[PDB]
RNA sequence: AUCGAGAGGA
């Protein structure tokens, strides 16, 4: 342990384990073992002091950084076997006498409890207040919403994308998400979200949005997709050329319209395009004579605008285009919506702000959930993350949500509220938008942050009535 | 010259390793980018890590719904070669 | 008739006639971007 | 010397923060093809 | 990626408050005090800029198609 | 049998709100003053974009929409023009819009703000509010070397109900009862609640005693605008879109009634 | 024993309060794009004419 | 048109609707109907079948509409009841002191679709006419059933002390001649349980009536709860400072018995109960322990409720969760538990490297402390979580044998 | 081509073998929004297989503690089989024990 | 895709009327007043204004679907007087009151200005 | 187009 503390001969990744049951002491220093660093403990002490703290804060101008603490022997890598031989302290706090000592032989500390979670776990607030299948729940459906995926999207021709018009960073984090970079590539808008029952819309895990913050850019996205051909010349009987095919000399023209292609068979950037068009003009030559129309058409039902067209040369020397089509998707009746909380939901009507509750200020609810999915669900996370938000859009600074946090608790935020003129649990009276009348009970309300999932309707609704069929049995195609 | 070998991404041998924010957005890269994947014809793929059970280590399991009333299990498997792991089972027969 | 484009390097315009190769007159880069349209594009400000 | 608990919140967030700053989160698929 | 031109919930512009807001930060104003100073009272209003990530300029970082 | 008498206090009145108290009326009226605050109040607001160039990070669609959003002055203009759709010329005429250009290029090491101080319009008194003789313009594109934005709009006469761009309001603060003497809120835990800027209660006192003949007076408003038009001139604009559409119904009905 | 079958539609399901039990809302684009084979009567051959 | 959600499991997955052209890009669905086809809008998808014939068209609207299916022969009771929003908003509309103006019964009746036309006598004239929402809810009921059920928190002695016919609380639902003359309405009245008021309608009435029924409950009582109001908030999470000192001190003493158990054991001083060995007769005392404090913490959180609690209103409707679910949010969440048992000694010895070897107490083995609000240690956070893995993997296994 | 073969198409094996080939590997790089990009950089895989119906195998084992996020896990087939890192959980690459 | 344009909530179509009369054959002197194209707004203002009629038995208004835009105002009065009536001085008098309202605020802005 | 694979949804 002394060398490997010292890093003279057992490098870190080394794994050292004695069972003293047994009489055997195995040494591992194989590839594959999952390892995790720990803070060594002394007698009952720490061996990070604040001599290490404080030459960490400068690690900008005196270059010390995470190798120097492991190599003056104040981190060490446990792996799971090692672990098996450790007593480990969840934090310095235990290292600390008590009346009755639970153990007083800590070998290690945790740096901190809330590394047990992953990177989808960690930017959920207050997770230890929600029962664990909801943030399984979540830990899915953040990798399902929609932000800004990569600051170059712009260069990328992906065959799907979806980038939000205006993401915002939540105003409840958690302090793992400084390294997971959401800060720089949030996926999701802080919203004004009452937790009411209004008009009957938002019932079973549906929501109901505010018309006019959707006429404002409210979680508004763009939708692109990408199509890619190339000509080949695999043979001198056949070849395919990028050409504006003409009904004269080609044959299988559908009845689209092939007017916008430029004379080198592409569409141009900025054209509106439409279900059946075309946008890559190809023929290829027989063995409307002499040529076959091969060329590619725009799903049908995706409307978009031609973003850019890129032309190249593919490994083979053949030309090779991409086309890159956007779509403008505005949130609309049937699309997907999702706190970090496993509370999901279709939005199910849009009211525009006069039909909106409303408080005694001007503000009205960006959303509305129905107060059924709580009970059942258990999700305290979503409560006390709208509570906090709400202090902190009225404080001016970013709540702090980290799991296993003991300077916070639900008391304490509560005090905060009311000092800004609130009632402390976070209720508002609403008046009615139909009829200016005060609603009886007074509404939970205050800002959350939301996410639109990739799920949208426009991309699901089908219907066929007598199309084409497949070919081995005459029944109808699939998809 | 014997064949051509994928490099993954911001690795020591790829083109973008060690280069400043600016040399990344000069190559319309984007620096928050991580790395760690390939790209075959143009398409981003990533190595998904693979569980199996450690080698050189005996493990002796309980199966009563067999003839064996006790096993015991080395997958042994030296540094490296061609011939794979060696699964080498050691049990005393169930009474009966 | 020009199909002006635009090399993804060099930034510069040159024609390109079909059947002959992707390839930028000046620095040789091999990606070219198509100009935007002439068509009337019009939008509501919604 | 010792770091106390109003110490110890922002100092095990800063030994947090050089970790990552030192290793990132792919680090271990880097590591391996570099092997 | 760039500051939007009303505030979602009520309407109010804060489309000409980014630099502005970015502009007191750097005065040692603290966020809350650059808020009240800007005129955001409702916290809607306040919440689009607080939580506002200006990634226009990670944007700006590349070359433009044309010269 | 017949109509109330209602009657009003200014209470306060700056460029940007009016705050004032409407008597003896009733909870329908105010709440429909309200909503056509909100509503149907009508304003001028880009609605027609042409796109001559745009080389910036953003696309044509987000650019029209940020357009879109800008408010502009329409204090006296926007009751003499007419809806485009009742026009009776071509695209655009001066009698139904107003026409903007911006034309916006970088040529410098330094990044250019686009802001709705480039949007030179055609009419003096149709302008965006911030181009207004403090508060700086509204941004609308951010370019670097080398990008550009030239497009072309005009600017329609329109009101909330169709779109948000069309509402005048920042904001309509609206209360009545300010103490809950009427109960038609019913508060747990009164005392935990915060007095209202209109409450007039000792510090002991958590809300009035129950009234049981009280109906709703005393509406409490306050108007904020968001600079195309003066919050008195919101006001008084609502209070006339109402009275005509009241007057449209009764012609309509007159004409039905005398039909049969 | 099961087959992809002809007239039928597909998509999301959103709640309508303002629904009778025995009803279902149907989206425009769905109903304009299913059929339903009328028989031409004297009965109806004025409605059918102007369809 | 024949409306199905997968999987098909029973005759009420396929049912005939009636066409209503809306809008925007949905299937719109009352919710009611839900429940037979266990669907919810968290983008469940649904299939739509258009028969092509007259005699597919007749066959769908004599053998499947929705209307025919309101009872199943399964159980012999209704597949479809009153639901969410409208049960607990019908809980607090026929509360006794629930009373309404000449404009708002106005209003109400506008939204009645077999309404006579007749404004009934307020039940209170001087001062003020004043309807309650008993006669309005009356005026909703179809034809003159006769239909007796009691309320969720209808007290077990009252039957047979006095007041058995005058109930204090509002209990003891009576439906006579058509007519709501006493007792507040909730799942128990309106679900699909056999003998609701559902069933008795359809049972007297025919289907089309009690389709009505349906609509008009859920139209009338919508438009009332936009002025009564719901909500969930964490004001509903919350407890007195009473409650939670009487809960912290039957958690602290129930971890003292615990202890008193194991020290027990450690010196041979447990005898094991017949047919069971040490050890489970050990784990049988420690869980016996854990599960009276549990239930008695759960018991000081229902008692600490106040009647404008909404975890309160929801479970008492019949519309959203149990009891259960209010003691885990305000009193400990309880034990976790793998496979029926503690959780076991996944290291050796030892559930995590935080605890010694061969600690069974509470905390080691899995015993969450903690409420939801509150919120849980990272032991008990790690612990819970195996809890509800365990649920997702029984989900996803079961799915496939149950359907072979 | 072998190399190339194996990262296209994820069968790790021959082209000629690719029944007998283990597949899932190499997949494609998910980029909806960039924590999908994170999570997938970090994935880990059971080769169990899905159609086994033990719940062994799929439980939350006690030694996942600090290496293997306890939320993170498809809810479908792959429940329990398919696994995400913890934030500081790092993977030995291996040295010589000389 | 299927997203009805914003003006079809007030803009009437060819051929639409903007009120329609129909007589309510349950009970006497009562009448059905569907509007097209309105909404809360006129609905609640007429439906007060004709509650404080001394001679209005019975007044109502509702919105049968939102995503709709009708308004069905039903009206009951008195033998001794109708229902068209009632509407008809319901405007009168909200106008009235609406005109009054103007006035005085007018008065108020200016009063407020000079000090 | 076919086949396979993978990722997802309910
Ligand atoms: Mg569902
Ligand atoms: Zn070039
Ligand atoms: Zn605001
Ligand atoms: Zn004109």
């Amino acid at each position: 342990r002394k060398l490997r503390r010292q890093m003279d001969i057992i490098v870190s990744e080394v794994s050292m384990i004695r069972d003293i049951r047994e009489r055997e002491i195995r040494i591992y220093t194989d590839a594959g073992r999952i390892c995790r660093p720990l803070l060594i403990v002394e007698k009952q002490k720490l061996l990070l002091k604040k001599r290490h703290i404080d030459q960490l804060k400068e690690r900008e101008y005196n270059n010390y950084s995470w190798q120097d603490l492991v190599a003056s022997g104040v981190v060490e890598y446990i792996d799971t076997l090692e672990e098996e031989t450790v007593m480990l302290a969840m934090t310095p706090d235990d290292l600390q006498e008590k009346e009755v000592a639970y153990c007083s032989t800590y070998t290690h500390c945790e740096i901190h409890p809330s590394m047990i979670l992953g990177v989808c776990a960690s930017i959920i607030p207050f997770p230890d207040h929600n029962q664990s299948p909801r943030n399984t729940y979540q830990s899915a459906m953040g990798k399902q919403a929609m932000g800004v995926y990569i600051t170059n999207f712009h260069v990328r021709m992906d065959t799907l994308a979806h980038v939000l018009y205006y993401p915002q960073k939540p105003l409840v984090t958690t302090r793992s998400m400084e390294y997971l970079r959401f800060r720089e590539l949030p996926a999701g808008i802080n919203s004004i979200v009452a937790i009411a029952s209004y008009t009957g819309y938002n019932q079973e895990d549906s929501v109901i949005m505010n018309r006019s913050a959707v006429d404002r850019g409210f979680f508004r996205s763009v939708f692109y997709r990408s199509y890619k051909e190339q000509e080949s010349k695999k043979g001198f009987d056949q070849e395919e050329v990028f050409e504006k095919p003409t009904r004269e000399t080609c044959q299988g023209m559908r009845h689209a319209i092939y007017d916008k292609l430029d004379d080198d068979g592409l569409i141009a950037p900025g054209v509106r395009v439409s279900g059946d068009d075309v946008i890559i003009g190809k023929t290829v030559t027989l063995p409307r004579y002499t040529k076959r129309d091969c060329s590619t058409f725009l799903r049908t039902s995706e409307t978009g605008i031609v973003d850019q067209v890129m032309v190249t040369l593919n490994q083979e020397g053949y030309k090779f285009c991409k086309i890159r089509v956007r779509s403008v998707r505005i949130p609309q009746i049937g699309d997907k919506f999702a706190s970090r909380h496993g509370q999901k939901g279709t939005c199910g009507i849009q009211y525009r702000q006069e039909d909106m509750p409303f408080t005694c200020e001007g503000i009205t609810p960006d959303i509305i959930i129905n107060p059924h999915a709580i009970p059942s669900r258990m999700t305290i996370g979503h409560l006390i993350e709208c509570l906090q938000g709400k202090v902190s859009a009225n404080k001016g600074e970013i709540g702090d949500a980290t799991p296993f946090n003991d300077a916070v608790n639900v008391q304490k935020i509560s005090n905060l509220l009311s000092d800004y003129g609130y009632h402390l649990r976070g209720n508002e009276v609403l008046y009615n938008g139909f009829t200016g009348r005060k609603i009886t009970s007074q509404i939970f309300i205050g800002p959350t942050y939301y996410q639109r999932l990739k799920h949208m309707v426009d991309d699901k609704i089908h219907s066929r009535a007598r199309g084409p069929i497949q070919i081995l049995n005459r029944q109808p195609m699939e998809g | 010259f014997i064949g051509k070998i994928p490099i993954m991404l911001r690795s020591t041998y790829c083109l973008l390793n060690g280069l400043t924010d600016r040399d990344l957005c000069e190559l319309n890269e984007c620096p928050l980018d991580p790395g760690g994947y390939f790209i075959i014809n143009g398409s981003e793929k990533v190595l998904i890590a693979q569980e199996k059970m450690a080698t050189n280590t005996v493990y002796v399991f309980a199966k009563k719904d067999s003839k064996y009333a006790y096993t015991g299990e080395c997958r042994s498997c030296l540094e490296n070669s061609s011939r794979p792991t060696s699964t080498i089972w050691v049990s005393m027969l169930a009474r009966g | 008739q020009p199909m002006i484009y635009i090399c993804g390097e060099c930034h510069t315009e040159n024609e390109i006639k079909s059947r002959d190769p992707i390839r930028c007159r000046e620095c040789g880069y091999r990606i070219m971007y198509k100009k935007r349209t002439k068509r009337l594009v019009v939008f509501d400000a919604r | 010397d010792e770091i106390t608990p109003d110490l110890w919140q922002e100092a095990c967030w800063i030994v947090i923060s050089s970790y990552f700053d030192e290793k990132g989160l792919v680090r271990q698929q880097l590591d391996s093809f570099d092997e | 990626m760039i500051i939007p031109v009303r505030c979602f919930t009520c309407g109010k512009i804060v489309g000409n408050k980014w630099e502005a807001y970015l502009g007191l930060l750097q005065a040692e104003y603290t966020e809350g005090d650059a808020l009240d100073a800007l005129g955001l009272k409702r916290y809607c209003c306040r919440r689009m800029l607080l939580a506002h990530v200006d990634l226009i300029e990670k944007l700006l970082n590349y070359a433009p198609l044309e010269k | 049998p017949y109509a109330n008498q209602p009657t009003v206090r200014i209470t306060e009145l700056t460029d940007e709100n009016v705050k004032f108290i409407i008597e003896n009326t009733d909870l329908a009226v105010a709440n429909s003053i309200r909503r056509v605050f909100i509503a149907e109040v009508p304003i001028i607001a880009i609605d027609w974009v042409q796109i001559d160039a745009n080389s910036s990070v953003l696309h044509d669609e987000f650019i029209a929409h940020r357009l879109g959003l800008i408010p502009l002055t329409s204090d006296d203009i926007v009751d003499k023009l007419q809806y485009s759709r009742d026009c009776t010329c071509e695209e655009f005429c001066p009698e139904c819009s107003v026409e903007f250009t911006l034309d916006v290029r970088c040529n410098e090491d330094q990044t250019r703000h686009v802001t709705s101080r480039d949007l030179i319009s055609n009419s003096p008194r149709v302008i965006p509010v911030t181009s207004r003789n403090e508060q700086d313009d509204i941004l609308i594109v951010k370019l670097r070397k080398g990008q550009e934005l030239r497009l072309r709009a005009y600017a329609k006469k329109g009101f909330g109900k169709e779109h948000a761009k069309w509402n005048p309001t920042a904001g309509v603060a609206f209360e009545y009862d300010p103490d809950n003497a009427l109960r038609h809120t019913v508060y747990p835990k009164p005392e935990e609640w915060p007095k209202s800027e209109y409450s007039e209660l000792d510090e002991d006192e958590s809300q009035a005693p129950y009234d049981p003949n009280g109906k709703p007076e005393r509406f409490y408003y306050n108007v904020e605008s968001c600079g195309s038009l003066r919050p008195e001139t919101i006001v008084l604009s609502a209070l006339s879109g109402l009275k005509k559409k009241l007057s449209d119904l009764q012609t309509q009905l007159s004409h039905e009634i005398q039909s049969d | 024993m099961g087959k992809r079958v002809d007239f039928s539609a597909r998509t999301v399901i959103t709640p309508d309060p303002n629904l009778s039990i025995d009803q279902v809302g149907v989206p425009r684009s769905i109903a304009a794009n299913m059929t339903f084979a009328e028989i031409v009567t004297p009965f109806n051959i004025d409605r059918l004419q102007e369809l | 048109v024949i409306f199905n959600r997968q999987p098909t499991l029973h005759k009420m997955s396929m049912m005939g609707h009636r066409v209503r052209i809306l809008p925007w890009s949905t299937f719109r669905l009352n919710l009611s109907v839900t429940t037979p086809y266990n669907a919810d809008f968290d983008g469940d998808e649904m299939n739509l079948h258009l028969p092509q014939s007259l005699e597919t068209r007749a066959e769908i609207q004599e053998l499947a509409m929705v209307p025919r299916m309101i009872v199943t022969p399964q159980s012999n009771r209704p597949v479809m009841g009153i639901v969410q929003d409208t049960l607990t908003a019908v809980r607090k509309f026929t509360k006794r002191d629930v009373f309404l103006e000449r404009g708002e019964v106005m209003n109400l009746l506008m939204f009645l679709s077999t309404w006579d036309g007749k404004v009934p006598q307020p039940a209170i004239l001087k001062p003020r006419p004043l309807w309650t929402g008993k006669q309005i809810f009356s005026l909703i009921i179809p034809g003159h059933i006769n239909c007796i059920r009691t309320h969720s928190t209808h007290p077990d002695d009252e039957d047979s002390g006095p007041y058995k016919h005058i109930s204090p609380g509002d209990t003891k639902v009576v439906v006579e001649n058509g007519e709501l003359i006493m007792g507040i309405l909730c799942k128990k009245s309106l679900g699909t349980s056999a003998g609701s008021l559902v069933h008795i309608s359809y049972l007297e009435m025919g289907h089309d009536i009690t389709r009505l029924f349906y609509s008009n409950i859920q139209t009338v009582i919508n438009n009332w709860l936009l002025i009564e109001g719901h909500t969930i908030g964490i004001g509903d999470s919350i407890a007195d400072s009473k409650t939670y000192q009487d809960i912290q001190n039957t958690i602290k003493k129930a971890k003292q018995d615990v202890i008193e158990v194991i020290e027990k054991a450690h010196n041979n001083e447990l005898e094991p109960t017949p047919g069971n060995t040490l050890r489970q007769t050990f784990e049988n005392q420690v869980n016996r322990i854990l599960n009276d404090a549990r239930d008695k913490t759960g018991s000081s959180a229902q008692k600490s409720l106040s009647e404008y609690n909404n975890f309160k209103s929801m479970v008492v409707s019949g519309a959203k969760g149990s009891k259960i679910n209010i003691s885990q949010v305000i009193a400990v969440v309880g034990q976790q538990n793998v496979e029926g048992k503690r959780i076991p000694f996944g290291f050796k010895h030892r559930t995590l490297p935080h605890f010694i070897k061969d600690d069974y107490g509470p905390e080691s083995r899995g015993f969450v402390e903690n409420s939801y609000l509150a919120g849980l240690t990272p032991t008990e956070f790690f612990f819970h979580a195996m809890g509800g893995r365990e649920g997702l993997i029984d989900t996803a296994v079961k799915t496939a044998e149950t359907g072979y | 081509d072998g190399l190339k073969y194996s990262l296209a198409t994820g069968n790790w094996g021959d082209q000629k073998k690719a029944h007998q080939a283990r597949a899932g590997v190499s997949q494609v790089l998910n980029r909806l929004t960039f924590a999908s990009t994170l999570s997938h950089l970090r994935r880990l895989n059971s080769p169990i297989g899905r159609d086994g119906k033990l719940a062994k195998p799929r439980q939350l084992h006690n030694t996942l503690w600090g290496m293997v996020c306890p939320a993170e896990t498809p809810e479908g087939h792959a429940v329990g089989l398919v696994k995400n890192l913890a934030l500081m959980a790092y993977i030995s690459v291996g040295s010589q024990p000389s | 895709m299927n997203a009805p344009p914003a003006f079809e909530s007030f803009l009437l179509f060819e051929g639409e009327k903007k009120i329609t009369i129909n007589k309510d054959t349950k009970v006497p002197n009562a009448c059905l007043f569907t509007i097209n194209k309105e909404d809360h707004t006129l609905g609640n203002i007429i439906k007060s204004q004709l509650l404080k009629d001394p001679q209005v038995l019975f007044a109502g208004y509702k919105v049968p679907h939102p995503l709709e835009h009708k308004i069905i105002i039903r009206v009951q009065t008195t033998p001794d007087y109708s229902p068209q009536e009632a509407f008809t001085n319901a405007i009168t008098d909200l106008i009235s009151e609406l005109s009054l309202l103007e006035e005085r605020f007018r008065v108020a802005i200016k009063d407020k200005q000079e000090g």
